[PDB]
């Protein structure tokens, strides 16, 4: 019973510790679908 | 591409001002000699008027 009250909260707490690279790793990729849009939009302007 | 486009818009507006200056002068130009002709026959019928 202990355990997995030990469990719950220890779990928690990794994920919390976890929780901004994972974010980081998102937006660093979506600069790359950013330049296909200004490529075309610089295709626009020619 | 663009770059080449920027280029080219400027190798197009520097054509139409040299044209620009080509019609104009040319405008100026033969109409400066018609009044020059226009007034020289005048003078010619003035003088025979005169004669007559």
């Amino acid at each position: 019973l202990i355990g997995q009250a030990i469990a719950f909260a220890f779990f928690v707490a990794f994920c919390m510790k976890f929780v901004w690279p994972p974010l980081i790793n998102a937006i660093s990729e979506r600069q790359r679908k950013i330049a296909d849009g200004l490529n075309a939009a610089e295709k626009a302007k020619a | 591409d663009l770059a080449d486009a920027q280029a080219q818009v400027k190798q197009e507006l520097d054509a139409a001002k040299a044209q620009a200056a080509q019609l104009i002068e040319q405008a100026n130009r033969r109409a400066a000699q018609l009044i020059e002709e226009a007034r020289t026959q005048a003078a010619a019928e003035g003088e025979r008027i005169r004669q007559q």
